RNA sequence: UCCUCCUAAAGAGUAACGGAGGAGCACGAAGGUUGGCUAAUCCUGGUCGGACAUCAGGAGGUUAGUGCAAUGGCAUAAGCCAGCUUGACUGCGAGCGUGACGGCGCGAGCAGGUGCGAAAGCAGGUCAUAGUGAUCCGGUGGUUCUGAAUGGAAGGGCCAUC
RNA sequence: ACUUACCAACCCGAUGCAAACUGCGAAUACCGGAGAAUGUUAUCACGGGAGACACACGGCGGGUGCUAACGUCCGUC
RNA sequence: GCCUGGCGGCCGUAGCGCGGUGGUCCCACCUGACCCCAUGCCGAACUCAGAAGUGAAACGCCGUAGCGCCGAUGGUAGUGUGGGGUCUCCCCAUGCGAGAGUAGGGAACUGCCAGGCA
């Protein structure tokens, strides 16, 4: 269970965030995705993935 | 080129008269000449495989393909997806060009007293031998190269049987003996 | 061999169209000619057809087997389908790449007015 | 003693023994010994019966064995409570239906095969009878 | 060694034929986990992510065998 | 505690200190879509190379393969390779299956926005079935719901999450 | 470098066995639809009150046991 | 009337093997490929521009019972209900009735559109 839980934070001013999991030793690079933000109702980038 | 039109005019007539074919198409043709090395020392280091690719490119002209292991055989401690050999399948104008540069000069240099085996057919019409000496073709200098690894060629033909294949290859300059 | 491979390529779409239940424009390409026909949703009856093997179309071109003849046949299919009144057909490539001569015919029909 | 070289499973359900035998014809030899009742038939019994007729004819003719012990039989120790898992295999047995042919012989006279099969039947637990190859 | 430890709740196999549920898409008319011998006949909507067949709107449920390999499909007669 | 098979008597369900095996994960691609491809094994010929590495041809037609135990599936591929991508989206959801209940599961279709494709279309994670822990208590972010004389604040509620 | 009083894979023919084998396959049972007769609604829903959750033996199909037990554990009458 | 191409019905009595045969059209081979497009390398495949030549391969058609395939009647096994026996297994009345095997069959049939030939 070395895989750990991280949260993807919307780049917009909204505080909305998603949650997922990722391996730390294999891919330490930050994860960047494009997901729907229900507050602004648009697809935006997400960050903050250790 | 020259041997392409030489197969076109004459040669084909020789085989036609020999085997009494009803149709011109019944005469066997040549589709491809496959060059293969399969060094196998890639398990030691990748530079040997790179050098092998360069050497085979020297003869071919464009680039070789790298063949991966189809199984993880423990006997040869090979791993699936591990490139252990290189290959080329030239075709058409380049095929005839290499066949010319092979037959004309390289084969006479290959043990003139022996040449190659007369019986080297699989049974359908294919015709293959190992050069074993990559210096014959001289296109590229070999006083600088490091290894003297060999080489293998296989001529594919649409011949029905070994007799037809041998007759076709005899029609060319292939001395067999 | 090649024909079997083409049929293997085309089967999935061929029957996905019948699952959706829609009239399909099927195209058969050969080195010398090209054919197109509109097949009904049940896949048993032909509504419209046109190719380069008929006197018309084929007697007013350079050589059957090029993109110009493909465009002519597409125009013919579009006009005849419009005459019959059928609309909203689903084009199928029948295992051929969409970029070749099959690009035409399809383009010609959709510009003619058939709802690709 | 006869038993399989390897077993896919080491223990098997008890099961029942119903119906008539399938192989009821003399196929390999000229004379045969076929059962009339039903019951178990152990490897030890088969081996002893084989020796009976083999030594009865010494060195003459050929002998076939049609049955084979396939299913294992378990048995728990003496002073053991009920339960605590299934017992452990002790011997192998062959289920035989009435009409099953057990042994056959070819290269011997009838008057000697009869006595050899009599001796073998003496060892066998189930009752048997002597049959001839005949035709279809 | 070791026994018991058997899975539980093997779900279900067959949920009906003909106008048994009928109304709406239903969620039966399938052997879950089966796929083979129970395919969508086009008339009923395709499998779920767990290989579950279901209806479109209404109608009778029928079973047929057709096509190469002699596979069995479930169709629905719209009414 | 959970998953697979038999026992289990051709709908479901069905016990024993009955007979056999696994799980307490993994993947940012091993997901989505478009395009393409087809296995194991054996035989013949050929430098190192041989029982087995790679090459050509011929038999064979899935005995191959699946991220992981077993069953059921898979050629249309659910198996193999490449391009672009984030639908591993948000709010709902007729209808249904399975449970004493708590609950668990499948789901067409609607609204918003998005990816692949020429288009028809597909996509609400992975071939499916294990990879899990109620309530209470508290922590973090958002909210303009409450705020004990009034204005604030503390605390509480609601949404996400530990 | 020949020999073989030796064993033996694959393949072909014949012969058996399997709860965890199936290129086959019933009788029953179950689900759904239509119809006649018969049955004091025998069916379902809601509400008030319960008791009960130690079962026994016989037949049939089984697991376990030694197809032993007035043994033991299931299915159905 | 035939012959050919495309899309279907059906899913081996529809397959495989062996022999023969087809080029007006169609189909496939087939020529070239500076380009559209492409090969983990290769106009092999995909793709483009053509019609000199050949039905050799492939494909269509015809014959052939070597194999695959289908397959009765009868008997047998099993089984629901009722009854019986020496009851671990059977029998009788009645209802249902296999699998395997035998005789035998079998070298598919069929719808729509288009073209060549009357
Ligand atoms: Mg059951
Ligand atoms: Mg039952
Ligand atoms: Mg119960
Ligand atoms: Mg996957
Ligand atoms: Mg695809
Ligand atoms: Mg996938
Ligand atoms: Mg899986
Ligand atoms: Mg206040
Ligand atoms: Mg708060
Ligand atoms: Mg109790
Ligand atoms: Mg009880
Ligand atoms: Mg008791």
């Amino acid at each position: 269970g070395i895989r750990e839980k991280i949260k993807l934070v919307s780049s917009a001013g909204t505080g909305h965030f998603y949650t997922t999991t990722k391996n730390k030793r294999t891919k330490p690079e930050k994860l960047e995705l494009k997901k729907f933000d229900p507050v602004v109702r648009q697809h935006v980038i997400y960050k903050e993935a250790k | 080129a020259k041997l392409h039109d030489y197969y076109k005019d004459e040669v084909v007539k020789k085989l036609m008269t020999e085997f009494n074919y009803n149709s011109v198409m019944q005469v066997p043709r040549v589709e491809k000449i496959t060059l293969n090395m399969g060094v196998g020392e890639a398990i030691a280091d990748k530079k040997l495989l790179d050098n092998a690719a360069a050497d085979l490119a020297a003869i071919s002209g464009q680039k070789p393909l790298i063949t991966k292991a189809r199984k993880s055989v423990a006997g040869f401690k090979i791993r699936q997806g591990y490139p252990i050999g290189c290959k080329v399948t030239l075709r058409g104008e380049r095929m005839w060009e290499f066949f010319e540069r092979l037959i004309t000069i390289a084969v006479p240099r290959i043990r003139d007293f022996r040449g190659l085996s007369a019986k080297s057919f699989d049974g359908r019409g294919n015709y293959s031998m190992g050069v074993r000496e990559q210096i014959i073709f001289p296109e590229i200098d070999y006083d600088k190269v490091d290894r003297v690894r060999g080489l293998d060629i296989t001529i594919t033909t649409t011949a029905k049987s070994d007799e037809e294949g041998r007759a076709l290859l005899a029609a060319f300059d292939f001395p067999f003996r | 061999d090649k024909k079997s491979a083409r049929i293997r390529r085309a089967t999935r779409a061929r029957r996905k169209l019948q699952e959706l239940g829609a009239t399909r424009l099927v195209v058969h390409r050969t080195p010398r000619h090209i054919y197109a026909q509109v097949i009904a949703p049940n896949g048993s009856e032909v509504l419209v057809a046109a190719s380069t093997v008929e006197k018309a179309i084929a007697e007013q071109l350079k050589y059957t087997g090029n993109k110009d003849a493909a465009a002519a046949v597409g125009k013919a299919v579009a006009e005849r389908a419009l005459e019959k009144g059928i609309k909203d057909v689903s084009f199928d490539r029948s295992g051929f790449q969409y970029h070749g001569r099959v690009q035409a015919l399809a383009d010609a029909a959709r510009e003619a007015g058939l709802q690709f | 003693m006869l038993q399989p070289k390897r077993t896919k499973f080491r223990k098997m359900h008890k099961g029942r023994n119903r119906g008539l035998a399938q192989g009821t014809d003399v196929s390999f030899g000229s004379f045969g010994l076929k059962a009339v009742g039903r019951g178990r038939l152990t490897a030890r019994q088969i081996e002893a019966a084989r020796r009976a007729m083999t030594r009865a004819v010494k060195r003459q003719g050929k002998i076939w064995i049609r049955v084979f012990p396939d299913k294992p039989i378990t048995e728990k120790p003496l002073a053991v409570r009920m339960g605590k898992g299934k017992g452990n295999v002790e011997y192998w047995v062959a289920l035989i239906q009435p009409g099953k042919v057990l042994y056959e012989m070819d290269g011997v006279p009838e008057e000697l095969a009869r006595e050899a099969f009599k001796l073998a039947a003496a060892k066998l637990p189930i009752k048997t009878t002597f049959v001839t190859k005949t035709v279809m | 060694g070791g026994s018991t430890r058997n899975g539980r709740d093997s779900e279900a196999k067959r949920l009906g034929v003909k106008r048994f549920g009928g109304e709406s898409v239903l969620a039966g008319s399938i052997i879950v986990r089966q796929r083979g011998t129970k395919f969508h006949a086009g008339a009923n909507v395709g499998c779920g992510r767990d290989h579950t067949l279901f209806a479109k709107a209404d109608g009778k449920v029928k079973f047929e065998v057709k096509g190469p390999k002699n596979r069995k499909f479930i169709s629905i007669e719209a009414e």
